[PDB]
């Protein structure tokens, strides 16, 4: 029931600014200190800022000091991190974590900040239809191609979350064009093909692209 | 300023094995209040870290009893008493006694598993992608172990080199396997001037390389 | 150097 929800992340030009927001819920917010911790893609955890209980003490990481400002509004149950003069070195999933007074015990799911001069692009969604040349069998595979978006992240589900078994959503690959592309694949019984619908639910929030793609067999 | 060094940075262990992860401080983590703020985190793929152990040895709410902590001053330890498939993750120690608060590098735990051959599927480009002018031919290697595999692309016996990308899934939390998609990307112009699209896969669980192929045409 | 490990309430 304890939750911290980060928002306000996104794409920013280098030198630009963002204000991250963390909406607290399910505890006494005014009782606890709140930390920010960031994780650059494929990298370790880096602590960045702390605001105490009533804001009396505030800590920054040297890497961040002067540019980032941590603040809170106890009456709003919200924490803020104002990030100025963003370098590429700041690209990271930024976590807000509540501190026990001994440990950061509850973290939010994170908001991704991408510092880049590239521009947002929505993806195209294409079906990966079951069986090539030879039809039928015992276990089939189908999927969706989510092609050519920037930046991360993209979300993929199947049948609005009702289908999870056999699902592999692959990490995105950065193509030579500076655009991302992934596949989400599912294995299902062959006998089920044509007696059930398979929809992939694609969301790319940064570009307001939200697409439901039906995937089925064809003629050849 | 406290440097947190973990040992090892990664490891493979079988299910049921005892696994020990070491954390080293450059400075005592005993606070002035006599407490020692060393904590351990588990981070699974694309999820936030979860608190496992706080203050050296305290198991956090809902943490299974096979996870424990140990140590004093400079040298600390995380033990997994009997490793389970869901225990795949990166583990981090952290200190809270001094500012800045610091983490170790992480120790990635992989689950060692019996060899499993991939299931190989090939997908021609949909007509709809074709209309946008591109062709992606996808090759899926499903539920295999170990992670290493080679995928070779051929178009009418012409070797394809550098025009294909691969993505591997993180180890599955239930059956401990990996999956891999290789995407061959062509112009639709090029795609339509050729017939046989073949994916050749090499893997330890495969006696002999397996080729999945199709013959072009919305036929 | 040492971090505050008690709330601003104290």
């Amino acid at each position: 029931e304890v939750q911290l929800v980060e928002s306000g992340g996104g794409l920013v030009q280098p030198g630009g600014s963002l204000r991250l927001s963390c909406a607290a819920s399910g505890f006494t917010f005014s009782d606890y200190g709140i930390a920010w911790v960031r994780q650059a893609p494929g990298k370790g955890l880096e602590w960045v800022a702390f605001i105490s209980d009533l804001a009396y003490t505030i800590y920054y990481a040297d890497t961040v000091t002067g540019r980032f400002t941590i603040s809170r509004d106890n009456s709003k149950n919200t924490l803020y991190l104002q990030m100025n003069s963003l370098r590429a070195e700041d690209t990271a999933v930024y976590y807000c974590a509540r501190d026990n007074w001994d440990a950061m015990d509850y973290w939010g799911q994170g908001t991704l900040v991408t510092v880049s001069s590239a521009s947002t692009k929505g993806p195209s969604v294409f079906p990966l239809a079951p069986s090539s040349k030879s039809t039928s069998g015992g276990t089939a595979a189908l999927g969706c191609l989510v092609k050519d978006y920037f930046p991360e992240p993209v979300t993929v589900s199947w049948n609005s979350g009702a289908l999870t078994s056999g699902v592999h959503t692959f990490p995105a690959v950065l193509q030579s064009s500076g655009l991302y592309s992934l596949s989400s694949v599912v294995t299902v019984p062959s006998s089920s093909l044509g007696t059930q619908t398979y929809i992939c639910n694609v969301n790319h929030k940064p570009s307001n692209t939200k697409v439901d793609k039906k995937v089925e067999p064809k003629s050849c | 300023d406290i440097q947190m060094t973990q040992s090892p940075s990664s490891l493979s262990a079988s299910v049921g094995d005892r696994v020990t992860i070491t954390c080293r401080s450059s400075q005592s983590l005993v606070h002035n209040n006599a407490n020692t703020y060393l904590h351990w985190y588990q981070q699974k793929p694309g999820k936030a870290p979860k608190l496992l152990i706080y203050k050296v040895s305290n198991r956090f709410s809902g943490v299974p009893s096979r996870f424990s902590g140990s140590g004093s001053g400079t040298d600390f330890t995380l033990t997994i008493s009997s490793l389970q498939p869901e225990d795949f993750a990166t583990y981090y120690c952290s200190q809270n006694t001094l500012v800045p608060w610091t983490f170790g590098q992480g120790t990635k735990v992989e689950i060692k598993r019996t060899v499993a051959a991939p299931s190989v599927f090939i997908f021609p480009p949909s007509d709809e992608q074709l209309k946008s002018g591109t062709a992606s031919v996808v090759c899926l290697l499903n539920n295999f172990y170990p992670r290493e595999a080679k995928v070779q692309w051929k178009v009418d016996n012409a070797l394809q080199s550098g025009n294909s990308q691969e993505s591997v899934t993180e180890q599955d939390s239930k059956d401990s396997t990996y999956s891999l998609s290789s995407t061959l990307t062509l112009s639709k112009a090029d795609y339509e001037k050729h017939k046989v699209y073949a994916c050749e896969v090499t893997h330890q669980g495969l006696s002999s390389p397996v080729t999945k192929s199709f013959n072009r045409g919305e036929c | 150097a040492q971090s505050q490990r008690a709330p601003d309430r104290v």
